[PDB]
């Protein structure tokens, strides 16, 4: 067409927690 | 609602057992991680216990 914790690493941790945990 | 129940990991996580650095392999040594899984399919396993 024309056209501070790094938030990568946190959003990582989030998510694998997240599936550890709720998954099912 | 769910039925089935994996209570092991939710165990290991919420007691914050459970990390990226705890399973870490150490650098220039030779003792194991904080946390490591065995094996009950090895022959004889069940012996030593």
């Amino acid at each position: 067409v024309k056209s501070s914790l790094e938030l990568i690493p946190l959003t990582a941790r989030m998510v694998m927690a997240h599936l550890v945990n709720h998954l099912g | 609602p769910a039925q089935e129940f994996q209570t092991a990991r939710l165990f290991l996580s919420h007691f914050g057992f459970l990390s990226l650095e705890a399973l870490k392999e150490p650098a220039n040594s030779r003792l194991p991680p904080h946390l490591i899984a065995l094996d009950s399919t090895i022959p004889g396993f069940f012996d030593d216990i």
